[PDB]
C-alpha cells in the first residue's frame, strides 16, 4: 500500500493522517534510548529514559481522566463549540492537516482537556448509579 | 479449524539476560568497604519457588552475574579509598634497625624499626619520628637505609581505619521483569541441563571474601565433593572444588601491636606501628591433620572420575608467581595474611596423626596492591592488639600441569565469586504471549 | 520426534520371570505415561498396563493385577526438553500361553482426557 | 487450592499456566528494588528501578495499540495463519508449555505483532463510522 | 459551581468526595518535578521524578488486574464480607469521610486486593469460553 | 501563583520534633556547603 | 555562505565547500618520548 513512515503523513489532511496513527503511536516510548555509568554519556542517555517514559504517560495520563485508555480514536460526549472552531467538516478533514489545525485550536485546547474531565466522571458516576438495580 | 490469535499477558516463558543486580543484606546497626548499610534490606521470608517440570541450562564460566561482582567488590574497594589519607610524604629515606635482635636467626629483619624525617603540621618544619615495619613492606638501597616496597611503582592510601575489612554477607538481586533461576541440583556440575530449578528474587547471602588457594568462609556441597572446571581435559583452567564438610583453621597474630598516631599535615594523620607489647612471635595457621587428610582423599577420589581408578594423583605446593599467589593469603582482623601452604600441599596419593594438627607459617604485609591496575596500592593501618580468627576452609582452587599432580594457586578474584554463583542464572521474563484459540474478538 | 527402542527377542520357556526394556528418546520421559501392550495370537491385543515415568504411579488391567510388575528409572536431562528414560516389564506366574508380540507405547497428551493413550510406539520384541 | 506460586506453572501445560496470569502479572513492577545517594549500590539500585517500569510499559505498550489495555486474555480477529503453526489445539494447550510454544513461535512473533496492530487501528475506525449516525 | 480544590473534599463524607475524584487523579504525576546535572539539586529532583511515575503505575498496576483499567468508579463482583465493616450505606457515605474509613478498613484492604484479582482473572476466562462459539 | 488549598474539616497531627523535613534540610545545606569547596584553593601552603 | 547578519562584519561568515581541497600536513622530526618518574605512580613523559 502507501506506508509513509513516522510522520510520513505531517503534511497529508487530518482524515488521511487519521489512518496511520499507529505509526507514531508506537515510536512514542522506543527508539534507542546495560550497566548505569554515570559518565558524560551515561548520565545524558539517563536523562533521555527517564523524559520519555515521562512524556509518555502524562498522555496516557489524559487519555485515561477521559475515558479513552488505550484508544486511538474514541468519541465523546463534548459538543463542538463553534466559536473553537466554525470551519466545516469537508474543510477541516479533506483541507487542514493537523500541524496547522493545533496551530489555531491551540487557545481552546486547554478549554476542552477540561470538558472532557468532568465529562468522564460525570458518567462513570452515572453507570455505577444504573447498575445499583 | 476456526482459530484466531489470541493474545496472554503473563504467561511463563523467560529469556537469558544480562542486567544490573542491586544489593540486599540483613539489619546489624561501624561501616563496611562493602557499603553494606547502602542495600535494600532483605526479606525475612526470603521467598524461593519450585519450577516444577522445568529444566533449564547453567554455564557457570559464561555466567555475568560473576564478572558484575567482581567490578562491584574493586568498586566498593575503589569508592572508600577515595576519601583517605595519600601517603606520599612516606616515601621517603628510612633508617632501619632490627627490633630486639637474638631469637632465630634470620627471623629478625623480619621486622624493622624504622626511623625517618617527616613533614609536620607546619610545612616548614620537619619530624624526625620512627615507626616499626614488615620487611615485606620494604627494600634496601645498597647501608641500612630502606625505603617502602611501593615507593617506585605504585602511589599508596592508607585506609581509613573507621572502616572494617570483616566481610557481610551479600545478596544480590534481580529487578522487577527479572528473575534469579538457582539450580537445586545437589550433584551439579556447573554446566549443562539442571533438572531440578527454582526461582528466588535475590540470591543467598555472600560474603566477599578475598582469598587465594584456600577458599575461606564459603558455602558446602551437601553431597560427595564437587568439582568444577570448563575444560578439565585442560591444564591451564582451574580446578574449583568444593567441600562438603567444612576443615577449620585458626589463625593469629599473636604479637601485641600498638598503633601510633603521626601527623604528617594539617587535617592528615599517618597511624604507625608503636612498639611490641610482650613476645615478638610468629604468626601461623592451624588446621586439624586429621580432617585436613580425610577431605584431602574426597578430593582424590572426586578427582579419580576424571582421570581414571587407576591412575596416581600428587599434590605439590605453588610453583611460582607472585606473593598473593604463591601463599595462602587472605585477611584475618584486618591484618593481611601471607601463608605458607607447603604442608597442606605435599602428597602423593596410591592408585587404592589423630591427635595434633599441621601449622602454617604466615607472613605479614602492609602495603597490599591493587590486583587489577599498576600503580595503585593500600596501606592497611595497624590492627592493635593481639589478632585471631577462626574460619572454614570450604573449597579449593587447584591446577593441573599435564602420574598427575596438582598444585593451588589463583589470584583471579572472579573465581572466588564462580564458586558462589555457579548456581544462579538471570533471566529476563516476557509476559507477552500469542496462541491459536477458537475465540474472535466483538 | 520420540524413539522407543525395545529389548532383545529372546525366548524362555513356562514357569519363568522376563524382564523388558524400553529405551526412550527425543522427548521428555517424565511428561507422558508408559502403556505395556501385548500382541498375542490366539486373542485379541491386550493392553496390559500403564505407569507413570513422573509420579511413579501405575495401573494395569485386572487379568494382570497380581502378576505383572511395572518399574521405570528416573530419566536423563539432555536439553531443556529432552531426556532419555527407560521401562521395565515382568510376569509372575508365566506359561507359554503368554506368547506373542510385545510392545511400549507412550502417552499421548500431558493433561485432558486421552493423557494416557498409547501413541508412540516401539519396534515391538519376539517371546517364547 | 494449588498456587503453585511466581513462574511456578512455568512447565506445565499451556492451558495450566493461562489460570495463573496474575500470578506472573503482579511481580512485573514491585519486588524490593528513601533518598537517592549516587553511591556503587545506589547508582545500581536507580538502574534497577528506571529498568523495571521501562520494560513494563513496552509490554503495556503494544497491548493497548493491540486494543487489550488491562487485559491478561483478550481474543482478537487476526487469524491464524496454520504456516505459523499446524499444531492442532488438544496438542498445544494440553501438551505443550509456554517456553517451548515460545521457541516455535519465535520467528513469527515479529508478524503477528504487526498484525494484530493494524487490526486495531481499522476497528478503531469502524467503530467511529458506525457512531457518526 | 464549588471546586474545593486538591484533597478539598479531605474532610467531607465519602459519598461528596466521591464526585471529585478527577481533582485528585491529574495531581498523581504532574507538578513541577531541561538537561541533567548531577548536582545536589539534581540528583534530589531526579529521584523526585522516578518517585512520581514509580507510585503512579503501582497504583495502576493493581487497577489493571482488576479489570478497572482507566475508570475512577469501577464495580466489581465481590460481594463486601460484613466482617470488614458492618456499617450501613447510610453512615457511611453520609457520615464517615475517606481518611477515617481507610483508617478502620486497613486490616482487610491486603484481603479485598486478592479477591478482585482473581475475580478479574476468573471472568476473563469466562469471556474466551462464551466467545469460543 | 503559589498555590495553596484549604482542607476543610480536617484535623492533622503535627510534631515538629519528629519532622523529616528538617533532617533533610540540614543535609542539603551541609552538601551545598560540600558541593561549593570541593573546587577550592586548598591552602595548605599557609601553615608555616 | 552562512551567516546571521552578512550585511554586519562582526558576524562571522561561515562558508562550505562543495570540492574538497586536499591538504597534507607533517611533523618531520623522529622524536623520542623519555618517561621521567616525578613521584610514586607519577611519570612525566619528556621529549628524549
Ligand atoms: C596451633 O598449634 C600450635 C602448636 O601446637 C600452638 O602453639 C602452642 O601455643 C601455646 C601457647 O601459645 C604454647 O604453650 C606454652 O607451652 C609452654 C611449654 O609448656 C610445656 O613445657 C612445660 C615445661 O616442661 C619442663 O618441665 C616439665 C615438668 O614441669 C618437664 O616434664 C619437661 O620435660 C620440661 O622439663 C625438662 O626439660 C627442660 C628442657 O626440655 C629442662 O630445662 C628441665 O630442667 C627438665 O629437664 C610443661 O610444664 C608444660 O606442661 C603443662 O602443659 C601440659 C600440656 O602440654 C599439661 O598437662 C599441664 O597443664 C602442664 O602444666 C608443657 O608440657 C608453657 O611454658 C607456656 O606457658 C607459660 O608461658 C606463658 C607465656 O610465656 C605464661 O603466660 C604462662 O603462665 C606459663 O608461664 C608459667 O610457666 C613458666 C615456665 O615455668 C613460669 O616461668 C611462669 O612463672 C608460669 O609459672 C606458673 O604457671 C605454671 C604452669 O602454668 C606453674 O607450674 C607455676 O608454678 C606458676 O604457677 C605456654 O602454655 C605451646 O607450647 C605451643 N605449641 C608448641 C608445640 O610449642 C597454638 O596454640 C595452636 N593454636 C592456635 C595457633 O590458635
Ligand atoms: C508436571 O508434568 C507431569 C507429567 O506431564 C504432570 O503430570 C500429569 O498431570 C496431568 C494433569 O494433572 C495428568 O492428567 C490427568 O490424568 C488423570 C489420570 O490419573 C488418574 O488415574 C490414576 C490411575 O487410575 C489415579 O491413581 C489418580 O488418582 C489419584 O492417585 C494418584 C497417585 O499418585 C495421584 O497422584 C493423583 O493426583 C490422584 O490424586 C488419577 O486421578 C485423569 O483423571 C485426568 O483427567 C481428568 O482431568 C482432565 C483435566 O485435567 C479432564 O479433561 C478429564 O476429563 C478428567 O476430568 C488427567 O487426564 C497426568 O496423568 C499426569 N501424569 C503424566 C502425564 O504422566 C504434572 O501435572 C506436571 N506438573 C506441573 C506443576 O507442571
Ligand atoms: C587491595 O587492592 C587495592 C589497593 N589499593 C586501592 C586504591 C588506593 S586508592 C584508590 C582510589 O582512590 N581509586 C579511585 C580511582 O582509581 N584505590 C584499591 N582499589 C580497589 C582495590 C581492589 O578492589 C583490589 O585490588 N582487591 C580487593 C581486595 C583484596 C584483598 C582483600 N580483602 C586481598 C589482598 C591481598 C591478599 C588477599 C586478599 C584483593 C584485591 C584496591
Ligand atoms: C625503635 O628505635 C627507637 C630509636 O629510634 C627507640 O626509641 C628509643 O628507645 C629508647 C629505649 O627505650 C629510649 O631511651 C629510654 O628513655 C627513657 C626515658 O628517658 C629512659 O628511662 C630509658 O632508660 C632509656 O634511656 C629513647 O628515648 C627512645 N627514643 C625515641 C626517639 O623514641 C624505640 O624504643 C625502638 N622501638 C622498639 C620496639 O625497639
Ligand atoms: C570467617 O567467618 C568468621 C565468623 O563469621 C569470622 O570470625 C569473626 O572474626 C572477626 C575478626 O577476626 C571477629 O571480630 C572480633 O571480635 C572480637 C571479640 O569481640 C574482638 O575482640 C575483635 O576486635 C573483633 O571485633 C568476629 O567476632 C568473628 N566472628 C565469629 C562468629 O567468630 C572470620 O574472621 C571470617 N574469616 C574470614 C577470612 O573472612
Ligand atoms: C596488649 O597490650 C596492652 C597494653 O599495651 C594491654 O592493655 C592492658 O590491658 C589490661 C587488662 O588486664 C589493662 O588493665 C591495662 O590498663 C591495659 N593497658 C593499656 C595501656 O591499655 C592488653 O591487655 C594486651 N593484650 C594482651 C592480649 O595481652
Ligand atoms: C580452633 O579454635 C577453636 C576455638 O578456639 C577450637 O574449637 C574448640 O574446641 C574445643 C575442643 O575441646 C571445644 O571445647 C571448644 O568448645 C571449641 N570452641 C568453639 C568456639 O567451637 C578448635 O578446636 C580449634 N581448631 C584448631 C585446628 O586449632
Ligand atoms: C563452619 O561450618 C559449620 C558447618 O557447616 C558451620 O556450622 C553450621 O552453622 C549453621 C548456621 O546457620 C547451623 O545452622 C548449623 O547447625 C551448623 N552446623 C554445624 C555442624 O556446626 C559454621 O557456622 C561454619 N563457620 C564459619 C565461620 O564459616
Ligand atoms: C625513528 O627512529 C626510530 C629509532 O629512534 C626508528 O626505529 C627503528 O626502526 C628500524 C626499522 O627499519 C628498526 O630496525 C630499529 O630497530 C628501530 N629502532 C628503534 C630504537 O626502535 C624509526 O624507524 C625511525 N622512523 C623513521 C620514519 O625514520
Ligand atoms: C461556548 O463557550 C462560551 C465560553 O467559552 C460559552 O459562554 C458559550 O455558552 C458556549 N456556547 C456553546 C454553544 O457551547
Ligand atoms: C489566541 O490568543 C491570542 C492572544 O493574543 C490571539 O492573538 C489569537 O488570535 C487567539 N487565537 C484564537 C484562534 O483564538
Ligand atoms: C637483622 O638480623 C639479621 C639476622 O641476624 C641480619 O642478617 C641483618 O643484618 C640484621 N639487620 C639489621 C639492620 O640489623
Ligand atoms: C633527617 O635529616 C637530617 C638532616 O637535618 C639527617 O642528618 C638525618 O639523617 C635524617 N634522618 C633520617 C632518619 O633520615
Ligand atoms: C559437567 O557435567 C555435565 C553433566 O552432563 C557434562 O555434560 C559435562 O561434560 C561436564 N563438564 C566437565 C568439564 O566435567
Ligand atoms: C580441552 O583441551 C584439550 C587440550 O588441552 C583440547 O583438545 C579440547 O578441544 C579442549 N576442549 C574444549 C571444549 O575446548
Ligand atoms: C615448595 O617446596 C619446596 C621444597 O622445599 C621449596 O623449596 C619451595 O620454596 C616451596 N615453594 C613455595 C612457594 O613455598
Ligand atoms: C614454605 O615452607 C617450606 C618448608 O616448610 C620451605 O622449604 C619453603 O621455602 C617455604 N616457602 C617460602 C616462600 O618461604
Ligand atoms: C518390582 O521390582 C522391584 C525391584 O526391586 C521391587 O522392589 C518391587 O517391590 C517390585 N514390585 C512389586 C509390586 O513387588
Ligand atoms: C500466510 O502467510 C503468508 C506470508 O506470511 C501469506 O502469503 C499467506 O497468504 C498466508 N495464508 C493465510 C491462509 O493466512
Ligand atoms: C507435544 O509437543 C511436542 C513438542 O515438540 C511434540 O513433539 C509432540 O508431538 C506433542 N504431542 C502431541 C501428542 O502432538
Ligand atoms: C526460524 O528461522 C531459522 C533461520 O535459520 C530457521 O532455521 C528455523 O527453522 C525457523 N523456525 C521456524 C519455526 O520457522
Ligand atoms: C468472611 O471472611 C471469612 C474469612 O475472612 C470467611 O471465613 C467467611 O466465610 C466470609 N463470610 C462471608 C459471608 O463472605
Ligand atoms: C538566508 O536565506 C533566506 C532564504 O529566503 C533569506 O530569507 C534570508 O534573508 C537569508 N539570510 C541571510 C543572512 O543571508
Ligand atoms: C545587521 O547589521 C546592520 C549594521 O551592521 C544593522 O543596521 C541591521 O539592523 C542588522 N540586521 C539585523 C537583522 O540585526
Amino acid at each position: 500500500a502507501v506506508f509513509l513512515g513516522f510522520l510520513g503523513a505531517a503534511g497529508s489532511t487530518m482524515g488521511a493522517a487519521s489512518m496511520t496513527l499507529t505509526v507514531q503511536a508506537r515510536n512514542l516510548l522506543s527508539g534507542i534510548v546495560h550497566l548505569l555509568k554515570l559518565t558524560v554519556w551515561g548520565i545524558k542517555q539517563l536523562q533521555a529514559r527517564v523524559l520519555a517514559v515521562e512524556r509518555y504517560l502524562r498522555d496516557q495520563q489524559l487519555l485515561g481522566i477521559w475515558g479513552c485508555s488505550g484508544k486511538l480514536i474514541c468519541c465523546t460526549n463534548v459538543p463542538w463549540n463553534s466559536s473553537w472552531s466554525n470551519r466545516n467538516l469537508s474543510e477541516i478533514w479533506d483541507n487542514m492537516t493537523w500541524l496547522q489545525w493545533d496551530k489555531e485550536i491551540s487557545n481552546y485546547t486547554q478549554i476542552i482537556y477540561g470538558l472532557l474531565e468532568e465529562s468522564q466522571n460525570q458518567q462513570e458516576k452515572n453507570e455505577q448509579d444504573l447498575l445499583a438495580l | 479449524e476456526n482459530l484466531w490469535v489470541t493474545v496472554y499477558y503473563g504467561v511463563p516463558v523467560w529469556k537469558d539476560a544480562e542486567t544490573t543486580l542491586f544489593c540486599a543484606s540483613d539489619a546489624k546497626a561501624k561501616h563496611n568497604v562493602w557499603a553494606t548499610h547502602a542495600c535494600v534490606p532483605t526479606d525475612p521470608n526470603p521467598q524461593e519457588i519450585h519450577l516444577e517440570n522445568v529444566t533449564e541450562e547453567f554455564n557457570m564460566w559464561k555466567n555475568n552475574m560473576v564478572e558484575q561482582m567482581h567490578t562491584d567488590i574493586i568498586s566498593l574497594w575503589d569508592q572508600s579509598l577515595k576519601p583517605c589519607v595519600k601517603l606520599t610524604p612516606l616515601c621517603v629515606t628510612l633508617q632501619c634497625t632490627n627490633v630486639t635482635n637474638a631469637i632465630t636467626d634470620d627471623m629478625r629483619g623480619e621486622l624493622k624499626n624504622c626511623s625517618f624525617n617527616m613533614t609536620t603540621e607546619l610545612r616548614d618544619k620537619k619530624q624526625k619520628v620512627y615507626s616499626l615495619f614488615y620487611r615485606l613492606d620494604v627494600v634496601q638501597i645498597n647501608n641500612k637505609e630502606y625505603r617502602l616496597i611501593n615507593c617506585n611503582t605504585s602511589a599508596i592510601t592508607q585506609a581509613c581505619p573507621k572502616v572494617s575489612f570483616e566481610p557481610i554477607p551479600i545478596h544480590y538481586c534481580a529487578p522487577a521483569g527479572f528473575a534469579i533461576l538457582k539450580c537445586k541440583d545437589k550433584k551439579f556440575n556447573g554446566t549443562g541441563p539442571c533438572p531440578s530449578v527454582s526461582t528466588v528474587q535475590c540470591t543467598h547471602g555472600i560474603k566477599p571474601v578475598v582469598s587465594t588457594q584456600l577458599l575461606l568462609n564459603g558455602s558446602l556441597a551437601e553431597e560427595e565433593v564437587m568439582i568444577r572446571s570448563e575444560n578439565i581435559t585442560n591444564n591451564a583452567k582451574n580446578i574449583l572444588v568444593q567441600f562438603n564438610t567444612p576443615v577449620q583453621i585458626n589463625c593469629t597474630r599473636p604479637n601485641n601491636n600498638t598503633r601510633k598516631s603521626i601527623r604528617i599535615g594539617p587535617g592528615q594523620a599517618f597511624y604507625a606501628t608503636g612498639d611490641i607489647i610482650g613476645d615478638i612471635r610468629q604468626a601461623h595457621c592451624n588446621v586439624s591433620k586429621a580432617t585436613w587428610n580425610e577431605t584431602l582423599g574426597k578430593v582424590v577420589k572426586q578427582l579419580r572420575k576424571h582421570f581414571g581408578n587407576n591412575t596416581i594423583i600428587r599434590f605439590a605446593n605453588s610453583s611460582g608467581g607472585d606473593l598473593e599467589v604463591t601463599t595462602h593469603s587472605f585477611n584475618c582482623g584486618g591484618e593481611f595474611f601471607y601463608c605458607n601452604t607447603s604442608g597442606l600441599f605435599n602428597s602423593t596419593w596410591i592408585s587404592n596423626g589423630s591427635n595434633d594438627s599441621i601449622t602454617l607459617p604466615c607472613r605479614i604485609k602492609q602495603i597490599i596492591n591493587m590486583w587489577q591496575r599498576i600503580g595503585q596500592a593500600m596501606y592497611a593501618p595497624p590492627i592493635q592488639g593481639v589478632i585471631r580468627c577462626v574460619s572454614n576452609i570450604t573449597g579449593l582452587i587447584l591446577t593441573r600441569d599435564g602420574t598427575e599432580t596438582f598444585r593451588p594457586g589463583g589470584g583471579d578474584m572472579r573465581d572466588n565469586w564462580r564458586s558462589e554463583l555457579y548456581k544462579y542464572k538471570v533471566v529476563k521474563i516476557e509476559p507477552l504471549g500469542v496462541a491459536p484459540t477458537r475465540c474472535k474478538r466483538r | 520426534q520420540g524413539q522407543l527402542v525395545q529389548s532383545g527377542a529372546t525366548t524362555t520357556k513356562p514357569g519363568s520371570s522376563v524382564k523388558i526394556s524400553c529405551k526412550t528418546s527425543g522427548y521428555r520421559f517424565n511428561f507422558y505415561h508408559i502403556n505395556w501392550i501385548r500382541q498375542t495370537a490366539g486373542r485379541g491385543p491386550e493392553w496390559m498396563g500403564w505407569i507413570s515415568p513422573y509420579s511413579g504411579d501405575k495401573n494395569l488391567a485386572p487379568a494382570f493385577q497380581d502378576r505383572v510388575n511395572m518399574t521405570t528409572d528416573t530419566e536423563v536431562p539432555v536439553t531443556s526438553f529432552t531426556s532419555t528414560g527407560a521401562a521395565y516389564m515382568e510376569i509372575r506366574n508365566l506359561t507359554s500361553d503368554d506368547t506373542g508380540t510385545y510392545f511400549c507405547a507412550k502417552g499421548l497428551l500431558r493433561d485432558g482426557s486421552s493423557t494416557w493413550l498409547p501413541y508412540l510406539w516401539g519396534q515391538g520384541t519376539l517371546l517364547t
